[PDB]
RNA sequence: AAGGUAUGUAUCAAGCUUACAAG
């Protein structure tokens, strides 16, 4: 599992295995792990993913569109943090060290202050799932001789290339054909004005 | 004598009764109201049209699509119904007005599918560049851009319970999304060709996928290998399902595959011609919808026609 | 692009007073090496001292292990490379703007979202430490660290402001010996302090001293303890555990092992936790 | 191939198998690996990596090529271990015939005639496929009058519309005749 | 965590980006708001709508001339309605190739 | 991104359309090694379209059944694309709409393709059903106008000679 | 207003940028 997982967060990477691509067993009315979950419990998750995306949206708007007049903050909030590395005659005394952080103004005549301009190619996606397919066949060297495409004898073509051999000049079945050429009653007009 | 022969149940055959021939252009997707009264398409004729669905009239033509529609639902919850197409568009069409109305923008490349949260008033859409999108409704800003295929994402539904989202994608994977986090949270590689068309049931779990390879069947939590189904090897295009098991495959050769959910028994295997002026290769599904009712059944096809078809009450063709 | 709550800072930027005032911005400055907007924090440490606001991102401060404004190591009080040649491992980080530098901090940062507690590869070797770098460790820091930096006008003798300049006066610098691993000037001078410590002389024979006069056993060495530490070196020729002064007498047969036990325990050889007592044995027949 | 064409043999077999769990299905990666400890030492890893490679049940080509590697270290222990679980799932002819193998290399006498019970009961049990006990008559005529006479003439039930073709029925009578106590 | 150029990191307010139709119409009471579609029928009522939409459609002045009767118009009648979607074919482009070109 | 605006509408159409029939492709052809030598089934498709407008059969032989029939169906998507353009901006041009030139120009092309191409269908339908008139309705004319004439005493032209006067 | 008097390279300052971390 650690091969196929690496470092993700035990998530559903379990498929590595050959024993869950096999059929699972016929179910017929097994309603505890067959049917869906009650009402309450998908409103439940209704209303969590409802207000997770509300306050996503609100943050978004409030800072997509955040150009009228808020407030600051109120940050007279505190933060005790006991100085986990040094601490023996270090500030001789500085048990637990506890400031005091406040927010610092932004004036609302100041333009965007840093280049918002960079590109850097996108980075390593989430290592692989493995791929579990049935058992890939190959299929002949005949029907993947059928399988194969002529090259192009077009009359434009301004790529690859444009391809002479000596035959494949006609292109067609003789490029035109009107499957009896003629009607008949063409003669059984014509002779009718001769006569 | 096989494994599960004598249990599928009984489902009686589907026929024609109408085709509806309208468009110029390939109609491409198709919804049907909420209330039953009438249904709603796309096409490649850049109009949306809406038609009776007991007389199969045509109510009226509302067009705004510079191209093609691939895509067109109608929301449950509010008046108003949404599009969306090759045009890079995707738009709300208000119903009070017939008139679009919010005209959502972001998508970097086409824009294949769509759908809308039963609960929530969000949406969900799929494109060709390789993302799928969270638009808030109200806000039309992209709550999540989700990232996470290596090619086109053919189609996406959504529903209230976990897993939320579940992209379907043209790069032969589906993946299942965490609608709040924004991050896959399984994805689900078989079907060695694209799948192309996922749905969900609604009665108990157990959604089912599309692909030209072995269409397949899974379980929502974690993702569980049920079943795989039957050889209908075309490239298929839509998978529908109704509430008493029966269900339909669509696919692009013109035939379509009747099942159940059951036992997975391919039942009926019907094959439609094409109307007058189609040359006999021009055959293919390009959607298919139950009614609200689910007495009809009517598929979009490549012949620019609508084919609505129901029951048949008969006993004798019975299963083997 | 990056938000914080509370930066890293080494005990010596903060200033003697357990009761600190500090302000902070939203995206403040930007990070001297990478250009990334952190948010930048501003405090007085002390009374006759500056600000020292924030110089580097949450990010490249937990890359190496390293405080947020003086560029020191977070564990010790030290420079990056007095740790990284200190721990034998460098764990590479590129120069140019683009050419890996902004690729390998952003996905470096995308692997550390998870913990945010400890360093991202240093975890494992910052174990295996106290030995080498603990000599030099300066605990009790010295805060001129904090001190303003020189005003000029008083370089050039205009300094209208008398008393009240804030920055210093009388202290000329000198243009001799004033980034973030190598090369930087004093980190030179104090690996050649550190490689030329004060040891007792060399005594001019060969190699005779095989003998040394270790003790301080008390009750904490054994008999043990004390010939596996140099069974490692390799081979007495006789021990004694002579416990009258808590003393230890061991030989090496052709001395070299036990050479570097000279160079292991000039009041350097610290097992048990102890400082343990080492002073020049006979080697003469006496 | 490149970090094996080098020194480098740990990041090989470090990538082999990521390899291998990634993409299960290509066989060349798993050939490649057997291959490369097979150079190496013929280690419990070498064992193991062949048994993950039986776990997602490939086809003959694979199968038989690791009793093959079991037969070239001369296991009659492990190629017993590794080939009952094999004919569960190929029930091929050609492999129903060659789990009756321990006759032609160990001789195996009573549980070899168990081989050829496993052999007789299974599918085609009136119509035989035509080609099990051609092989087991070959068997059984290799050995002696034992219980040779039941199994092409007189367990003749099982017949394929006239028991044989014309191929082999005369074939039958002169493969009877003269291999025997031929008495008077 | 630093997101893309939307969230913070631009301050470029874009037109069409701008507070419109900002709060939604849900579906009232007498249209098929989804509590008046938690039991309605479906199937009789659509059926009744068809059975009910489907009964609303329910001498001595010529003799020298040549051709003395073509005795047909079209040689039946003309009312087709047909859909030929070969576009070339189809006679909505019949009746424009023959309106404007000429 | 960027919108589809007048200008781009025939330079995303081909986008889209080369993108789908690039993953029909994919999704149709068999587990063959190679898939189209990169890219020759597009060349087949927009060479079926270029035969399409100048109305030549394009009949390539030795390709395999589903891709010449899915390059059928997709050259009659376009092809139902392209006229059914014509049609309507030649009408929008006929009453006036629009003053484009490219519009204008571009539709007249738009629609010489198409009076030639049912021109060449109805003169491959005269010759294979006959000719319209019949036996006794031709010959009805011909006696028609000879008693016409010679009612008239028409003397009929001489050729010129080489010597004519006038 | 654009749509025409091309753009693409190689050396040479002010404009703008922090006035910082530092034995
Ligand atoms: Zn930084
Ligand atoms: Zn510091
Ligand atoms: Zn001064």
């Amino acid at each position: 599992d650690a091969i196929a997982r690496q470092g993700q967060s035990k998530d559903k990477v379990i498929y590595s295995k050959y024993t869950d691509l096999v059929p699972k067993e016929v179910m017929n009315a097994d309603d505890p792990d067959l049917q869906r979950p009650d009402e309450e419990a998908i409103k439940e998750i209704t209303e969590k993913t409802r207000v997770a995306l509300e306050k996503s949206v609100s943050q978004k708007v409030a800072a997509a569109m955040p150009v009228r007049a808020a407030d600051k903050l109120a940050p007279a909030q505190y933060i005790r943090y006991t100085p986990s590395q040094q601490g023996v005659a270090f500030n001789s005394g500085a048990k637990q060290r506890v400031i005091r952080m406040v927010e610092m103004q932004k004036d609302p005549m100041e333009p965007p202050r840093f280049k918002i301009n960079k590109k850097i190619p996108r980075g390593p996606p989430s290592p692989p799932a493995p791929v579990m397919h049935s058992p890939s066949r190959k299929m002949t060297v005949k029907e993947q001789q059928e399988w194969k495409i002529p090259p192009c004898i077009s009359n434009w073509k301004n790529a690859k290339g444009y391809t002479i051999p000596l035959d494949k000049r006609l292109a067609a079945d003789g490029r035109g054909l009107q499957t009896v050429h003629i009607n008949e009653n063409f003669a059984k007009l014509a002779e009718a004005l001769y006569i | 004598k096989a494994p599960t022969m004598p249990k599928p149940q009984w489902h009686p055959p589907w026929k024609l009764y109408r085709v509806i021939s309208g468009h110029l252009g390939w109609v491409r997707c198709i919804a049907v109201e909420p209330g039953n009264q009438w249904f709603v398409t796309g096409s490649a004729d850049r109009t949306i049209k809406i038609w009776d669905l007991a007389s199969g009239k045509l109510k009226l033509s509302l067009t705004g699509h510079i191209s093609t529609v691939r895509g067109v639902i109608v929301s449950t919850r509010s008046p108003y119904l949404f599009s969306c197409g090759e045009d890079k568009q995707v738009k709300c069409w208000d119903l009070e007005y017939n008139k679009v109305i919010r005209h959502y923008h972001g998508h970097l490349s086409a824009v294949y599918g769509l759908d809308l949260h039963p609960t929530i008033d969000v949406l969900v859409t799929c494109s060709r560049d390789s993302t799928a999108r969270i638009w808030d409704v109200r806000t039309k800003a992209s709550v999540h851009t989700l990232s996470g295929h290596t090619n086109a994402v053919a189609t996406v539904r959504c529903q209230a319970a976990e897993p939320q989202i579940i992209t379907g994608s043209h790069d032969t994977t589906i993946r299942l999304w965490d609608l709040v986090a924004g991050k896959t949270r399984v994805t689900l590689t078989n079907h060695k060709k694209s799948v192309r068309a996922v749905v969900l049931h609604p009665r108990h779990y157990t959604f089912a996928s599309g692909s030209p390879d072995n269409i397949k069947q899974w379980k929502f939590p974690d993702g569980s290998f049920i079943q795989n189904l039957s050889g209908h090897n075309a490239i298929i295009n839509t998978l529908t399902v109704n509430s008493d098991g029966v269900l339909v495959s669509g696919a692009d050769n013109g035939t379509m595959h009747l099942w159940d959910w059951r036992t997975g028994y391919n039942f009926q295997r019907v094959h439609a011609a094409v109307q007058p002026g189609s040359l006999d290769s021009e055959s293919g599904i390009f959607a298919c919808a139950f009614d609200q009712s689910e007495s009809r059944l009517l598929t979009a096809e490549a012949d620019k026609t609508i084919k609505v078809y129901r029951e048949d009450d008969t006993a004798t063709e019975e299963t083997h | 692009w990056e938000d914080a709550d509370f930066p890293i800072l080494c005990q010596t930027c903060l200033g003697e007073n357990p009761y600190i005032r500090m302000t902070k911005e939203k995206y403040g400055k930007e990070c001297k090496i990478c250009a990334r907007p952190f948010t930048v924090f501003r405090w007085c440490p002390g009374v006759r001292m500056r600000f020292k606001k924030t110089e580097v991102c949450q990010t490249c401060s937990k890359l190496k292990n390293v405080c947020q404004t003086c560029l020191l190591d977070l564990e010790y009080g030290l420079p990056i490379q007095v740790r990284d040649a200190g721990l034998s491992f460098k764990d590479d980080m590129p120069k140019s703007d683009v050419n890996k530098e902004y690729y390998t901090q952003n996905m470096e940062r995308e692997i550390s979202n998870s913990d945010g507690t400890r360093p991202v590869g240093m975890l494992g070797k910052a174990t295996s430490t106290s030995d080498m770098l603990l000599k030099l460790a300066r605990t009790t820091p010295y805060y001129k660290r904090n001190r303003p930096h020189i005003c000029s006008f008083w370089v050039k003798g205009e300094c209208k402001r008398g008393e009240e300049c804030p920055y210093r006066h009388e202290k000329p610098t000198d243009p001799d010996d004033p980034r973030y691993y190598g090369i930087n000037d004093p980190v030179a001078d104090k690996l050649l302090k550190r490689a030329s410590t004060m040891p007792r002389l060399d005594p001019p024979e060969d190699k005779t001293i095989t003998t040394l006069y270790v003790g301080g056993l008390g009750d904490t060495i054994t008999e043990t303890d004390l010939r596996n530490h140099f069974y490692q070196f390799g081979e007495i020729r006789t021990i004694t555990v002579v416990q009258r002064q808590q003393c230890a007498f061991i030989q090496f047969a052709t001395r070299q092992a036990a050479e570097v036990a000279a160079e292991k325990s000039f009041n350097k050889l610290i097992v048990n936790g102890r400082r343990l007592n080492v002073k020049w044995g006979r080697s003469q027949a006496a | 191939e490149m970090e094996m064409k080098n020194r480098q043999v740990n990041h090989a077999r470090n990538i082999w198998d990521r390899a291998i769990t990634t993409l299960p299905r290509v066989n060349q990666f798993w050939y490649k690996y057997t291959y490369m400890e097979e150079m190496l030492g013929n280690v419990a890893g070498a064992r193991q990596v062949f048994e993950r490679w039986m776990e997602w049940q490939p086809e003959e080509q694979a199968w038989h090529s690791y009793i093959n590697f079991e037969l070239r270290y001369k296991e009659v222990d492990r190629a017993r271990t590794i080939y009952e679980r094999f004919v569960l799932v190929h029930p091929d002819v050609k492999n129903w015939i060659k789990y009756a193998r321990f006759e032609e290399k160990h001789a195996y006498f009573a549980h070899a005639r168990k081989v050829y019970e496993r052999a007789v009961e299974f599918f085609g049990d009136e119509h035989m496929d035509e080609h099990l006990y051609v092989a087991f008559a070959k068997f059984e005529e290799n050995q002696k009058e034992f219980e040779r006479v039941r199994v092409i003439y007189k367990y003749a039930l099982d017949r394929i519309s006239k028991q044989d073709a014309q191929e082999l029925f005369k074939n039958y009578t002169i493969f009877e005749k003269k291999f025997g106590d031929r008495r008077g | 965590k630093g997101e893309g150029d939307l969230s913070q990191l631009s301050k470029q307010y874009s037109s069409r980006d701008l507070p419109s139709h900002t709060k939604i119409k849900y579906r009232q009471t007498t249209q098929d708001a989804p509590e008046e579609v938690r039991n309605r029928d479906f199937r009789r009522e659509l059926e009744e709508r068809e059975r009910a939409a489907a009964r609303e459609k329910n001498r001595r002045w010529d003799d020298d001339v040549v051709f003395k009767n073509c005795a047909k118009g079209v040689d039946d009648q003309k009312k087709d309605k047909r859909f030929v979607n070969d576009t070339l074919r189809s006679e909505f482009h019949k009746k424009f190739m023959e309106k404007y070109i000429k | 991104a960027k919108t589809v605006t007048k200008q781009r509408v025939e330079s995303h159409f081909d986008l889209e359309l080369r993108a789908a029939v690039m993953h029909d492709i994919l999704d149709m052809m068999p587990e063959g090694i190679k898939q189209n030598k990169a890219r020759t089934i597009l060349q087949h498709l927009s060479e079926a379209w270029r035969c399409w407008k100048a109305n030549i059969p394009w009949k390539v032989p030795g390709l395999p059944t589903p891709i010449e029939n899915m390059i059928l169906r997709y050259v009659k998507a376009k092809a139902d694309w392209w006229t059914n353009t014509a049609h309507y901006n030649r009408e929008r041009i006929r009453r006036g709409a629009t003053v484009d030139k490219t519009v204008c120009k571009k539709n007249l092309g738009r629609l010489t393709r198409l009076y030639l191409k049912a021109e060449q269908e109805r003169q491959h339908n005269y010759l294979k059903d006959g000719p319209y008139i019949t036996a006794e309705e031709a010959v009805a004319v011909y006696t028609t106008t000879v008693h016409w004439l010679e009612s008239r005493r028409f003397s009929p032209i001489p050729f010129p000679p080489l010597s004519y006067k006038h």
